């Protein structure tokens, strides 16, 4: 059985496609991560590679390696789970309750060996994925950690977004190793981080009230800003183009695909649900695919 | 025992979830009525037409166990006083469903956070889901006792925490709860849900949470401490919060999960059991007293009506004020007759308001005392009382006490009396008229007799109690005036309250009263110093009295008697709360007012603001002569 | 089991005497508090001064004792309307006396009788002690149901016994308690212990009492007959009686001496609950309305107000009904569909107002019993019903079942309906509104489509209680007019009543409307012959309901559904009761008024007198559209 609310999609490097989902209604509340070696067989859970059910539902996900699956619980748990060795099972490696609240957010450092853990309840974690423990624990935000985003390539360097209209830039070798950045004035709540993968110094974040922004760590100013979604941006990704689209989600529904102004480019409202979560194929640059909590896996071309 | 309640917001099954909490030993469960990530749309297109179900079916649990066993929680996205107008708007129609969902369900109890200062749009729906259908449900506010902001690790290079000490920052959540509560005008629906931090603050910051209505404390898992055997424990301090808890009698919350691994998650609760086993024992009187703690009773007045049996029974099993006046007569008896004249000197003793006769047996047992003879007159107006005086006389006491049914007042006397004895003193000394009486009485008195109690003075202190607030607002009848419940005081047994001042003296009165031209009318101004940020609702008071010498009687806290039973004491209120601030003073007055026919009293606070005077005239409360 | 009491006028120790009713039985004694031989004098020298105790000491029993086993009874020489002076005002003085004696011990009742017509300086006495002080005392007034003077031997020989019959003067005695109840402004703390002599009077003179507030019942040992073995029974006639006021749950007081001596006392008390324990076992609808039995609760509002989970679930848990809606839907699917279109032809049926879907499992077992093909639409304005229903549909339904959360009066349906099916029907037929809901669906219901329920009357019937009266009366709330409560109608189990006449049918609506001009305002006159003396208070509604055929639900008396469950009676009250003579006519008005947002009902009583028209204009009651 495979639940309705799909939360998180993404590619491995052989064009395989994880996904995780979640039963938000009903007598369950529980949750699902599957592997499909033919994405166009997604979601059905009869053409399947893999596939297993997990005590509660599932916030958020992330690949750990190629065999590896992060994953955080409503339980308050850090899950690692593996693939068997002919990726056939999905086995439980780890499961950490840790956190006093949802976990709503998780991401891999660059090294691949560590990762970063929010919370609702306002504290985020730093895991050693190999000891199965807890390295470090912040209680730098006010409210509940909205979302955590690993640097591409510096493993002591993360930025985080909560509801405290705090937007914070970590490096773990500062014996304060938390920075405020954040607009002007105090701007509407960040929602979606993303940090650019070319240029290590840049990211971008979308708000609440459906603005994504620009920003350069450096000059902490917001470079350029512009109101792309009608509601609440939920999600934020980069292609792997040298030059990069942006994809931005949010739960107008609707899917933006822009450039590197800002300016819209493709757009598409084929989900009639939140749009989750989004990925680009490594095999075909040019491929999206979508997921929302109507159940539908979307795959778009995008020029 | 505690009543504990386990709080989650991860439920898979409702069933196993609540038999694996029932199992671990608690009493509820504070859950989500709606998945806590599952938000939800109510105004665009498509998002808005989401097939159902919206939630868990109601079938899942017995009607017994909703009302019983479930408190709902208000899911975490629903952002009421968003700044932005579609979350606005959106939150509120979530809120409303959410609630009603809830009392749809019977409910005991909903849990609705409150995290910022502005919680107006909240309490604006709240307060409508209140006035929409007569329910009994309750609504705990998840309130931090510190801030989140003054709570947080300081790791933030550019944002340092600051470290200068802010007396009334250090209090904002108070205020974030009284502004509600204010917005929703004194609901008595609505509670504190108090959650406890790792840190505790400065004392004043917890004293100021004295005297609301705290139904519920929260204690998550991380604010634990681990001992030497990997149990999980709390510090001294905590420990101390938690006794101040246990005596308010609240229902513990423990929220987080289950660090202490290695243990059972029933470890936490174990220890508030322990905790709560051996807490200090109460003495007789809080064991006497515990069913009635912040019960509203109106004065009785033994002038104007006469008191039933009971009433007597409870005055009557009292043995430490018994045993004063017993030791007060033998002092008595050995100062005015000499040894030499204890056979022929016969001391007349009149009991002026005898009841059922327990100052008879007294002053027999402090003649026997004293080796001294003695001859008693028991007086009492009430004539069912005179029943029980006249059975004891005919069976027991004989000719030794001669039983006057009649008013001391008007009582012609055959002779005058060596020493009257009265038990007339009231929770506010004065207030049941003894001045009076004992005035009446005092014509039979020899020139050089003697009066006990020989002198009493009452005694007012501010304090400050939402709780009993909202009960003496609560108390209000038809056919009178709307606000007549401020303009009288009430008999009760101070519980959830806060002293914001030393009790100070307020009217006192001696007896035998020589002055030719006896008034016994008062006016006093008190000045109470007030060093904390606190709401005054009234005043409580309480007596003092010698009765001979140094044998006093007292319901003052600083001097009161050990063991005592016959007083609670008194509560004047007044129809707004006062905010008072820190290094202040209240300044208050009282006026014993009277005709020929009654006797009340009239009070006003005149500083840091002033109020209206309560009870003008009498128009409120009298106490008839 | 029985709860009984032992009357005496002789009492030498309170304690042997209670320990020995005890032993027997009983559960309460009703003593004498003076001894009844001892007048005492209270304006007259030298009696006036009588050396006391004037009775029995208090300290004999304990408070509880007092409070729970003793029933005060009134010394038999104190005639408060004696028409000598003297007599007069010491009797009024030793009645305060005794009254008060027996407030002072918290006795739970006394006892005052009633031997002739003039009480009204009793009656003064009494309310005046009433209105002494707050107490919940009661008072059982000692009414003989026989007047010795109409109950003596015919044996005087200058004074024989009338052998006429006179139909007002055999009901003398209730004139007596009506007068005396009515000078005493039907105060809730005087009821009715009701003596039952050796003859009994006609049925009309027993039917007198019914719906009274009768609390005792008082049964002499002189009245009870003697079998072969010597044990003490009753005619057949008293068995009625005792078998009427066990219905009533009185409490049974046993009084005179042990006429049967060979047999112990007990005897007596034991065939009493022998006639208890053979009592006619209930059926299921009284046992479900058991604790219920004249509860007045407001009517339900389901189109303005959600209902809850448990009164879904109340509403469920009633097989008749839900056994007659799936014959009446079996019926109309084998009446439309013929055998060789079972396959072909699926029927479209609408479930409007489906609640959490009982009418869904019937049309399902409707159509699984006739053999045919339905498709269903259950539709439910209440959103928290459909989290309930879209749980169903997902777990058991599927696409059979369309959920439609949506009102019905808005719905847009895709397709028409040849089977509505509704259950929105009140105690009062239409009193929530199944009229304007049903029409309002009525555009989406084919040509010849069918409504099940296809029709609905509503029936009144004139009834008499004073109890219901004063509860009503006792309905009176703060912050709006003081008579409100008279002009509002209350769901209640009906149980202590009298009904005056036979119901008749009042407002009668069908479905479908095809008139063209709809308009359900209604005006009824209903003449009600009554052929008793008696005192009407209000109108008892039921209704009739045709859902297919000959497919009927009813809660009208005489043709009642067995074992029906989901409706109580109506009560529709009046705010001043009428007298109405033996062959006199209830003439009474009823109305349906409405516009665009509220209906509501007016009545007034036109004969034998006229009252006010109550409920103008939906003052005090509407029902929101
Ligand atoms: C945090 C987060 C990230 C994403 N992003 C994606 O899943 C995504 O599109 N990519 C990551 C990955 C799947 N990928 C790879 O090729 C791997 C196998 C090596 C392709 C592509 C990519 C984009 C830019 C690049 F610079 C490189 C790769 C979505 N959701 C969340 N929450
Ligand atoms: C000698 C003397 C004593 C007092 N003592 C008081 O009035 C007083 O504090 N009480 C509170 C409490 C102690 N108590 C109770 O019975 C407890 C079990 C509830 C008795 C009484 C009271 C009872 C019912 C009421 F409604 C109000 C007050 C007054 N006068 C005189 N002369
Ligand atoms: C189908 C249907 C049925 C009714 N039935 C009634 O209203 C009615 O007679 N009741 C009295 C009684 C039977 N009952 C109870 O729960 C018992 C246990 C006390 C339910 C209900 C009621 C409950 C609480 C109230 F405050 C008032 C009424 C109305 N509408 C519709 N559509
Ligand atoms: C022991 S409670 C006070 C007692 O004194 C009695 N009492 C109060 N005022 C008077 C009075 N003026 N004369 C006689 N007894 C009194 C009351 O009836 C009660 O029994
Ligand atoms: C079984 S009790 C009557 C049911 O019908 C529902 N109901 C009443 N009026 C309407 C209406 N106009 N549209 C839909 N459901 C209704 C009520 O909410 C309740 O569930
Ligand atoms: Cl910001
Ligand atoms: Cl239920
Ligand atoms: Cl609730
Ligand atoms: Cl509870
Ligand atoms: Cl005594
Ligand atoms: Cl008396
Ligand atoms: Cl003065
Ligand atoms: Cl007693
Ligand atoms: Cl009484
Ligand atoms: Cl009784
Ligand atoms: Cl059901
Ligand atoms: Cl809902
Ligand atoms: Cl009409």
């Amino acid at each position: 059985c495979m639940e309705r609310q799909l939360e998180a999609a993404r590619y491995r490097s052989d064009g395989a496609l994880l996904l995780g989902a979640s039963s938000l209604s009903g007598r369950c509340w529980a949750g699902s991560l599957w592997l499909f070696k033919d994405p166009c067989a997604a979601p059905n859970e009869g053409f399947c590679s893999a596939g297993v059910q997990t005590e509660a539902g599932v916030a958020d996900l992330t690949w750990v390696g190629e065999r590896g699956i992060l994953v955080a619980s409503d339980s308050g748990a850090v899950e690692l789970w593996e693939l068997d060795e002919n990726e056939t099972l999905i086995v439980s490696k780890f499961c950490k309750y840790e956190h006093d609240d949802i976990v709503s957010t998780v991401s891999v450092l660059s090294s691949g060996t560590q990762a970063v853990s929010g919370s609702k309840d306002i504290c985020i974690k730093v895991w050693d994925l190999a000891q199965q423990v807890v390295l470090s624990s912040y209680r730098a935000h006010a409210a509940q950690v909205t979302c955590v985003a690993a640097s591409p390539h510096k493993d002591s360097v993360f930025l985080s977004c909560s509801e405290d209209n705090r937007i914070l830039l970590w490096d773990t070798r500062c014996p304060k190793p938390a920075s405020q950045i954040g607009c002007s004035a105090p701007g509407y709540l960040p929602t979606s981080l993303a940090w650019h993968p070319q240029q290590s110094e840049v990211f971008v974040f979308g708000d609440e009230n459906g603005t994504v922004s620009l920003v350069d760590t450096k000059s902490t100013s917001c470079v350029l800003s512009s109101a792309v979604h009608s509601q609440c941006v939920t999600g934020l990704v980069f292609s792997p183009h040298s030059v990069p689209f942006l994809a931005s989600l949010s739960e107008d529904c609707s899917l933006a695909v822009l450039d590197s102004s800002l300016s819209e480019l493709f757009r598409s409202q084929a989900h009639r649900d939140f749009v989750r979560d989004a990925t680009w194929s490594p095999l075909n640059h040019s491929l999206l695919t979508t997921v929302g909590w109507d159940h539908q896996v979307v795959h778009h071309v995008v020029p | 025992r505690v009543s504990s309640g386990r709080d989650l917001n991860c439920v898979p099954e409702i069933a196993d979830t609540l038999g694996a909490v029932a199992k671990q030993g608690f009493d509820f469960l504070c859950m989500p009525v709606f998945h806590p990530r599952f938000k939800r749309e109510f105004i665009q297109e498509p998002a808005k037409n989401r097939p159902g179900p919206q939630t868990r079916s109601d079938l899942l649990l017995s009607g017994r166990d909703w009302n019983t066993l479930i408190v709902g929680k208000l899911s975490p996205w629903i952002r009421p006083d968003s700044k932005v107008e579609k979350i606005r708007r959106n939150s509120e129609a979530a809120m409303l469903q959410e609630l009603n969902f809830g009392a749809y369900l019977g409910l005991p109890a909903f849990l609705l956070p409150l995290n910022q200062e502005d919680n107006t749009n909240l309490a604006r729906v709240l307060t409508n889901h209140i006035h929409t259908g007569h329910h009994s449900s309750m609504f705990w506010m998840r309130v931090p006792l510190v801030a989140p902001e003054d709570l947080r690790d300081d790791i933030i290079e550019n944002a340092p925490t600051t470290h200068t000490e802010e007396y009334s920052g250090e209090e904002k959540t108070w205020m974030w709860w009284h502004n509600f509560r204010t917005l929703c005008d004194y609901s008595k629906r609505i509670a504190v849900a108090l959650e406890i931090g790792a840190d505790l603050p400065s004392n004043h910051v917890i004293d100021r949470w004295l005297g609301e209505p705290i139904k519920a404390a929260i204690l998550p898992t991380s604010i634990f401490l681990t001992n030497k055997k990997g149990f999980p424990v709390l510090s001294k301090m905590h420990q101390r919060l938690i006794f101040r808890l246990l005596k308010l009698e609240v229902q513990f919350i423990i929220t987080g999960t289950n660090h202490h691994s290695e243990k059972e998650f029933c470890s936490y609760l174990q220890y508030l059991e322990y905790l709560s086993q051996n807490r200090p024992p109460p003495n007789a009187y809080e064991l006497f007293a515990k069913g009635y703690e912040d019960y509203l009773q109106s004065p009785l007045q033994p002038l104007m009506d006469n008191l039933e049996s009971q009433t007597y029974e409870v005055f009557e099993k009292d043995p430490i004020k018994y045993s004063q006046y017993q030791q007060a007569i033998y002092k008595c008896l050995l100062d005015r007759v000499p040894e030499e004249e204890k056979d022929t000197n016969v001391q007349v003793l009149m009991v002026l308001g005898a009841g059922r006769g327990p100052l008879v047996n007294a002053s027999l047992r402090a003649a026997k005392q004293a080796d001294r003879r003695i001859k008693l007159y028991a007086v009492e107006k009430n004539p069912n009382a005179v029943v029980t005086l006249e059975n004891w006389q005919f069976e027991e006491w004989g000719s030794q006490v001669t039983v006057v049914s009649s008013d001391m007042r008007e009582w012609v006397a055959p002779e005058k009396a060596d020493i009257i004895v009265s038990e007339l003193l009231g929770s506010f000394a004065d207030n049941e008229l003894s001045p009076e009486c004992l005035d009446g009485a005092q014509h039979f008195l020899k020139d050089d007799g003697v009066s006990i109690p020989g002198e009493y003075t009452s005694f007012l202190a501010p304090i400050s109690s939402s709780k009993l607030y909202n009960e003496v607002r609560a108390c209000r009848e038809k056919d009178r005036d709307p606000e007549a419940q401020f303009e009288m005081p009430y008999v009760v047994r101070l519980h959830n309250f806060h002293q914001l001042s030393a009790p100070q003296p307020c009217f006192t009165f001696s007896h035998p009263n020589r002055d030719p031209m006896i008034d016994n009318n008062r006016y006093c101004t008190l000045e109470f110093p007030v060093e904390v940020n606190t709401v005054l609702h009234g005043f409580a008071g309480y007596f003092e009295t010698v009765l001979y010498q140094d044998i006093t009687l007292s319901i003052r806290p600083e001097t009161h008697s050990p063991g005592m039973f016959s007083w609670f004491p008194i509560l004047f209120p007044i129809k707004q709360p006062i905010t008072v601030r820190e290094g202040q003073t209240i300044c208050v007055r009282f006026w014993r007012c009277s005709n020929s026919k009654k006797v009340w009293y009239e009070w006003a606070v005149t500083a840091p603001v002033c109020s209206a005077i309560h009870n003008p005239t009498g128009r409120s409360y009298t106490i008839g002569l």
